[PDB]
């Protein structure tokens, strides 16, 4: 009957910067309160056990405190390796997770389109590919136009982690149509909108050229 | 003034010493006569921790059971992770004695008198004591027997009640007896426990009545076990030296806590003596000869009940199995009262 | 703070069951339980059973409503959760968990297995069709790469040539498609000079249905 309360969601920081995760549980829990961290890919890893005990094996800017009502799991320098999704738990409830990353210069995304494969034109589907390489931070959007006409629900998007060296994301859209209907329009094009770009920029082809 | 510590206690007991029964046998060489004047001493205005999930005194009764029956069950083969021990397997004299705890010199028991006291907190009404009162190591699952009674009303315990893999000990304020009975000369392995259904649906709707001040005001109901040995799915113990196994599916039923037609009345158990057991102590498998002959029969006083509490977010309801398997808390529940302090 | 061993990937339609296992010792005294949770994609942790090896006591969480039935074998080295009656929901990351032995909360999970992947779905093995994303004749740096697409189940490997080209390569998350198949995509950015010059073939692997791929990516001659 117990709610965990975890915040924020999200956060950046640069390297060596300070960050502060909080907890707060619906009721007075002692200090019966752990804290995770996990990586993409990987099971999860014990940081903090009951509240404030720093678990063995675990770099010292690592630090939990509070009790009763209030928690939180601090960092003193933010490392690269600290880059993952951090929650607490207690007994079986867990808090919602904190997403953070390394805080960097903006970077603006390098567009491009591909056209479908002749190949795939064959097997009676065609799919466009827009590339948006290496920008910061990870929000962006991408819009597909069709004859200048903005298309939703035939398409899907990926995102890697944050690349280690440069702190940098890329992402691949993609636009699924059968064969007839691509056929029946010339002008692809991805707008993408992204905060580094003053302006949102627009990669395009036209069907056949 | 002292200090709460930790220290080798000793035991004493009232038995015999020509004995053949397998307690009096234990206790004749492993423990002192009982002290035939003890001393208790009420402490003024004294108010004190006690905490009975860390309680060393748990820890050295083990012990001293575990060896008990080391040394008492004569199993005609042991069977441990490789190795096979085959050895002669009489039936032995089996019915447990009261056995006190006593500390040494230097150190004394603090014993908590507040008739309410769930076994964890300040206690008010304290006194000092040489020796625990007199506890019988009775090995049991699910079913607490011939222990003591809470004193006013029935008490709930637990290290953390919202912590679903912590053992529930429910101490009841008054006994409900199960009269056990391997009938004399059927299949010899079948028995049945019988139980006052009246009687034990009335302590049990008074049981839910308390559980449910711990969780909100949320529907309270009994279900049978989830899985698990035989030694924990149902009421387990030894009597007469052999090895029950009770059905305990008659005894959590939901409906009988309105006055549906057959709820009053008598209580049959089916129960099984098994050949072949899991030990307790937790060192494998061990098999014993089939019973002996003629009525075998054990009256026994429900003193309290093992429970663990269904894990996962419910808002509506909470779900008790009945539980136990980890026997230290049997001990638990008539340690609770009792912590041993070092004089300074 | 050693790893558990849990057995591997395991693909099921729904309706069907699954027996996961997790080694947590050696063959070779108070026991902690093990703990088995489950994380689906992009969602948090969720807590299943617990399992006491010593007994076999259990606790299930209630809304799985007894299709889970974790159990041990004889040695007490390795326990086993069976999900049965299972739907595409189910599908998620297995997770066996344990606290360590000097601790004396059950939820402080030190040790992990490595997690077994579950996926429930009506769909039938297929390996991936792999097609060009050509380097456009728009010409510092191009980009390239292959669309894997529509196969089942994950997952696929991408190299690029034979595992050579690793700087500038980029192999994106796949998607589940309506379709109930995945797809996914491998980009690399390279010298634009080099596209007149240079070899780029991503090399899939789709084990699962013994598929593997070797496809040459050229620009797209008019
Ligand atoms: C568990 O028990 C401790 C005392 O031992 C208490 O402080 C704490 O509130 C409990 N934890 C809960 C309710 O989660
Ligand atoms: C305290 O406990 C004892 C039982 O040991 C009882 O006789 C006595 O009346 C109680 N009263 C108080 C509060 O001293
Ligand atoms: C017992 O009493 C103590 C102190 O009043 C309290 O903190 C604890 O939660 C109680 N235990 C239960 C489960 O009744
Ligand atoms: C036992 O405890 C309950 C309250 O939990 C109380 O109502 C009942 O009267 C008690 N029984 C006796 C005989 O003291
Ligand atoms: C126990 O049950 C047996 C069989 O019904 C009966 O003969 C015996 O009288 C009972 N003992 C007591 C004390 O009720
Ligand atoms: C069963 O228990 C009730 C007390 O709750 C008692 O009144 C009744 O007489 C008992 N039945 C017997 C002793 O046969
Ligand atoms: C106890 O008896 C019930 C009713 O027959 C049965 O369904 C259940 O499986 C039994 N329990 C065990 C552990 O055998
Ligand atoms: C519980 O009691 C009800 C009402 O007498 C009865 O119908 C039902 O069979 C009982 N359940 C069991 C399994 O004993
Ligand atoms: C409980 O005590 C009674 C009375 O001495 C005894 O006859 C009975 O066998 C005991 N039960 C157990 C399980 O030891
Ligand atoms: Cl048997
Ligand atoms: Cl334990
Ligand atoms: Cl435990
Ligand atoms: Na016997
Ligand atoms: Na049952
Ligand atoms: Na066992
Ligand atoms: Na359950």
């Amino acid at each position: 009957d117990i709610q965990m309360t975890q915040s924020p969601s999200s956060l950046s920081a640069s390297l060596g910067d300070r960050v502060t995760i909080t907890c707060q549980a619906s009721r007075g829990i002692g200090k019966d309160l752990n804290w995770y961290q996990q990586k993409a890919g990987k099971a999860p890893k014990l940081l903090v056990s009951d509240a404030s005990t720093l678990e063995g094996g675990v770099p010292s800017r690592f630090s939990g405190s509070g009790f009763h009502q209030d928690f939180s799991l601090t960092i003193s320098s933010l490392q690269a390796e600290d880059v993952a999704t951090y929650f607490c738990q207690q007994y079986e409830t867990f808090g919602q997770g904190t997403k953070v990353d390394i805080k960097r210069t903006v970077a603006a995304p390098s567009v491009f389109i591909f056209p479908p494969s002749d190949e795939q034109l064959k097997s009676g589907t065609a799919s466009v590919v827009c590339l948006l390489n290496n920008f910061y931070p990870r929000e962006a959007k991408v819009q597909w136009k069709v004859d200048n006409a903005l298309q939703s629900g035939n398409s899907q998007e990926s995102v890697t982690e944050q690349d280690s060296k440069d702190s940098t994301y890329s992402l691949s859209s993609t636009l699924t149509l059968s064969k007839a209907d691509y056929e029946k329009h010339k002008v692809y094009a991805c707008e993408v909108t992204h905060q580094g770009l003053s302006s949102p920029v627009t990669k395009s082809f036209n069907r056949g050229e | 003034v002292w200090k709460d510590a930790d220290t080798t206690l000793f035991c004493a007991s009232d038995a015999k010493a020509h004995e053949t029964e397998v307690h009096n046998v234990w206790a004749t060489h492993a423990c002192v006569p009982t002290d035939p004047n003890p001393q208790e001493i009420h402490l003024e205005n004294v108010t004190e921790n006690f905490n009975m999930w860390k309680n060393n005194m748990v820890e050295q009764m083990q012990e001293d059971v575990i060896s008990l029956w080391d040394q008492s069950l004569q199993p005609c083969v042991k069977l441990t992770g490789g190795s096979v021990i085959k050895q002669a397997c009489p039936k032995i004299s089996f019915d447990p004695i009261p056995i006190h705890y006593c500390t040494p010199a230097g150190y004394v028991i603090l014993k908590c008198n507040d008739k309410n006291f769930n076994g964890t907190g300040p206690c008010k009404n304290v006194s000092s004591v040489q020796c625990t009162h007199g506890i019988k190591p009775v090995v049991s699952t699910q079913l607490l027997l011939n222990g003591s009674l809470a004193e006013e009303e029935i008490i709930i315990r637990t290290e953390n009640i919202t912590d679903n893999a912590k053992t529930i000990i429910v101490h009841l304020n008054k006994s409900v007896e199960i009269n056990c009975t391997r009938p004399s000369n059927g299949d010899i392995r079948k028995a049945y426990c019988e139980i006052n259904g009246t009687k034990w649906n009335k302590v049990l709707k008074q049981v839910t009545e308390k559980l449910k001040e711990h969780f909100n005001n949320k529907t309270i109901i009994f279900q049978p076990p989830s899985g698990g040995d035989l030694e924990i799915t149902m009421h387990h113990f030894n009597c007469r030296g052999e090895f029950f196994y009770c059905n305990t599916t008659q005894l959590f039923n939901n409906t009988c806590i309105e006055t549906m037609k057959g709820c009053n009345g008598t209580i049959t158990l089916p129960c099984k003596i098994k050949q072949i057991i899991n030990m307790w102590q937790g060192t494998g498998q061990a098999m014993y000869a089939p019973p002996i002959d003629g009525k075998i029969n054990c009256v026994s006083n429900i003193t309290g009940i093992l429970l663990t509490r269904d894990g996962g977010e419910n808002n509506s309801t909470e779900i008790f199995r009945p539980g136990g398997g980890n026997i230290k808390d049997n001990w638990r529940s008539e340690l609770y009262k009792y912590k041993v302090v070092q004089i300074e | 703070q050693v790893q558990l061993v849990q057995s591997g990937a395991a693909v099921r339609k729904p309706g069907a069951s699954v027996t996961v296992s997790c080694k947590f010792a050696e063959d070779d005294a108070p026991e902690h339980f093990i703990h088995f949770l489950r994380q689906a994609p992009g969602q948090q942790l969720e807590w299943l059973a617990w399992m006491n090896p010593t007994n076999g006591a259990v606790n299930y969480a209630w809304y799985l409503n007894g299709r889970v039935t974790a159990t041990r074998d004889r040695s007490m080295t390795t326990a086993f959760l069976e999900v049965k009656s299972l739907r595409s929901d189910d599908t998620a990351v297995y997770y066996c968990a344990r606290a360590q032995k000097r601790g004396r909360s059950e939820w402080a999970y030190a040790h992990w297995g490595q997690g077994t992947p579950v996926v429930v779905s009506s769909a039938s093995t297929k390996g991936p069709s792999v097609f060009p994303l050509a380097p456009s004749s728009k010409s510092g740096t191009a980009a390239l790469g292959c669309l894997v697409k529509d196969y089942f189940p994950e997952p696929v490997t991408v190299s690029w040539n034979s595992g050579a080209l690793t700087s500038g390569v980029h192999t994106f998350p796949a998607v589940l498609q309506s379709s109930g198949l995945y797809s996914l995509s491998s980009v690399v950015t390279v010298p634009s000079s080099s596209l007149g010059t240079q070899t780029y073939i991503c090399n899939v692997n789709h084990k699962p249905s013994n598929t593997k791929v070797d496809k040459k990516v050229e620009p797209k001659s008019c």
